[PDB]
């Protein structure tokens, strides 16, 4: 009884940062998408792609590399929860 | 309080005038004007910012430029010729047009005036998101060349979006409003309001006498725009890059979307500076997109289309029985008049006569319908 | 060109520090709960109605949960800091 | 219509509907709330919330309000208490305030300020189970307050934006959740014996035809049920001593912990003859493991359960009355819940049949609730 009830208490905090870390997935999708020569297989930031798009060439490819790492690192989180 | 709202083709903009000042109300992503677009998914409806982020993946479901589409016939010239430049069905309903989608799995029509409905409606929830109360009263404009069908149309569509048309006014009417022209003093005054957005040109003159107007004339191209702008650039440079680096993109869809951004972007640059760099990471094959134009090699590309704005002003004048010294006020209208070559056109044109340009030309539509509606309630 | 990498880094700035704010609340609900297992000083807020299911448990399962605790909130430092 | 317990250490609201009355549970599921409320260097904390944070935030986390609700600085009863909190009581023109520290600013406020936080929580609370706003309440008070304390206590109620149909004494209120007011027969007596977390009231109600008179009250207001957790600390902290050679004693955390086993093996003896106290790593990464009877519970507080009866003689002497002339015993405060004090009450009444069906910890509330309904 008291072992479930603590443990219930603890899955609902991590299953709430789980459902943040997909939001934040979500929105990293649809800026990366932006950056991709992929035909988009989610929504595009179209807001995010112009300006994306007029940046110099290096700094494009800075700021998908940082999207690549992050939606990695988001999902290396996921894992190991 | 009422709002004033501006149903252009391409975008829509809501303002609303209090405390003796308009505000262009942003919408839930902070943009000032919201996409003409409606998209239907197998779990919704999308509009405005979200319906347009979509459409890559959903193409065939995202309808847009409905408004072409308002009073036609679906056998008329022109809907079987636009037609071919949208992803989306239309069909033929007894004569009358219909775009037909795929929604919850469920094949739907709609009439073109059902998908504004859709548009106001947004709309009127970005105006009450901003107000924090119910927006129930509203000025729609339309463009003056509407008949009578095409404004009763765009009433019943602000009915239906739950809003109360005060008032369908034209929008070179709400333009030269939002500069105060039916405010100043003294006998007739003859306006041009010049026109030009993303995908259509519209000039129109109008006779101002106490407070009254008066449509003396209007004249234009349905088809010209920004994006012709942007069309001789991004076909330049897919000329370019296929002499350069022999490889065509031209069926390459993902590569001519970024293309074109680049070029819409490097535009917009051009008309502050007078060069811009156009570069785009990993454009076809991994191969980059590296290169440069000028503001001169840009009006080059468009020459012919710049002069050629001209005629429809010279065609205004004619039908409006003026001679060009005659005309009092020039207001310019839409996101293409930014360009510079155009407006040098236009005022050496009119013997550098200095032009209306102060409020943002995206906006001051919206801005005079949010004026008059104030006024009408 | 530099006001647009500027643009474009706030705009996933924001997302990020959205989620670290997230993740942020995450740590400081866990903290509370560990918190109640510890004998050290809380530095924090101590969930009373956690400690006291946490000593009616068996002296194994407090030591279970409260390592478990300690795993989630490594963890969750980890991701704090690939993250940023 | 909502009626609400003012309790000194925790508050309960509850409201009368489909002919029965519902006591209203808060945001994490309790019944009752702390009627604490803490300052911070962000923000105003209420309830749960101000009581978890007790530890890193002492001088800053109030409690007792109801101690000083209605009294003057100079009381004898002020001057004494205040030596025994952790947070400040300053002087302001005779007038009692509590002294912290809220978002860098040094403020102060007046007893019935911080009572009236407290009832706007139990607002907030009734508000969201009900779903409209509540407004109109009953609240509840020791039939020993002066007309000065229970004024104080309107006025909290007044500043929480509530409309106090009416002011009415606890004992009253728990009476009337028995309906011991509604029956045949002529003018009864009632003995009410209260006793909550930190204060233990006896008080004798005489009912006739309906309407109620406080005959006398009698009691002690700091003994309480964490007293007999004391007893049982002290009593594992020698322990420790004894098994271990370390006291910890001067270990604030570990006295914590111990406290809170302590608390639940109270609860387990009420409704067992033993119980089990675990707590991991208790000093020095040592671990705590030992049991206790509820014989060994009850010789440990010995002197306090029957010191209870003290005041049950007294109170009979001031209403001139024998013990064989109580009508009705009624039992109120959680501690009723200990099978010896049951058993000490009803034996001194010769086996007379005692009232507590109704939750012990809710019954002033329930009382307050119908006289609620009644008033709306
Ligand atoms: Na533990
Ligand atoms: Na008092
Ligand atoms: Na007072
Ligand atoms: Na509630």
């Amino acid at each position: 009884e008291s072992l479930k009830h603590a443990t219930r208490i603890i899955d609902e905090v991590v299953s709430k940062f789980l459902d943040d870390l997909g939001n934040a997935k979500s929105h990293l999708m649809s800026l990366y998408s932006a950056c991709s020569s992929e035909v988009p297989p989610g929504p595009v930031d179209q807001k995010f792609q112009s300006i994306v798009i007029g940046c110099a060439l290096e700094d494009q490819k800075k700021i998908k590399r940082r999207l690549e790492t992050l939606l990695r690192n988001i999902d290396n989180s996921d894992k190991a929860i | 309080p009422a709002v004033g709202i501006d149903l252009g083709t391409t975008y829509s903009c809501v303002g609303v005038f209090q405390h003796g000042k308009v505000e262009i109300i942003a919408n839930d992503q902070g943009n000032r004007t919201t996409p003409s677009y409606v998209a239907f998914t197998d779990t919704e409806r999308l509009i405005g910012d979200a319906a347009k982020n979509q459409v890559a993946m959903n193409p065939t479901n995202t309808v847009f430029d409905a408004k072409r589409l308002i009073g036609r016939r679906f056998d008329d010239a022109v809907v079987q010729s636009d037609m071919k430049h949208w992803p989306f069905m239309v069909v033929n309903d007894a004569g009358r047009p219909k775009v037909q989608v795929e929604y919850k799995g469920e094949t739907k029509s709609f009439y073109p005036e059902e998908v504004s409905s859709m548009v106001l409606t947004k709309m009127k929830e970005i105006a009450e998101a901003y107000l924090g109360k119910t927006v129930t009263n509203a000025v729609v404009t339309v463009p003056a060349y509407f008949n009578d069908s095409q404004r009763q149309a765009t009433k019943d569509a602000g009915t239906i979006a739950g809003l109360n048309v005060l008032r369908i006014i034209n929008e070179p009417t709400a333009a030269a409003i939002a500069y105060g022209l039916d405010k100043k003093v003294g006998a007739e005054r003859n306006v041009l309001i010049f026109d030009l957005g993303g995908g259509t040109f519209d000039v129109s003159i109008l006779t101002i006498e106490d407070g009254i107007f008066e449509v003396k004339s209007t004249a234009g191209d349905t088809h010209l725009g920004g994006e012709d702008f942007d069309n001789r650039m991004v076909n330049h440079f897919i000329a370019e890059f296929k002499r350069k680096h022999k490889k065509d993109i031209s069926e390459n869809k993902r590569a001519v979307r970024r293309l074109r951004t680049a070029c819409e972007r490097a535009k917009r640059t051009l008309s502050s500076s007078t060069q811009a760099s156009i570069e785009i990471d990993s454009l076809y094959e991994g191969i980059d997109f590296y290169t440069s134009i000028t503001r001169a090699r840009f009006e080059e590309l468009n020459a012919d289309l710049f002069r050629g704005t001209l005629d429809p002003v010279e065609k205004a004048l004619r039908d409006a029985k003026l001679d060009k010294s005659q005309i009092h006020d020039i207001v310019l209208v839409g996101g293409s008049t930014r360009i510079p070559k155009i407006q040098k056109l236009l005022q050496d044109f009119f013997n550098g006569k200095e032009l209306n340009k102060s409020i943002n030309p995206d906006e001051a539509v919206a801005y005079g319908a949010a004026v008059q509606a104030a006024i009408l309630s």
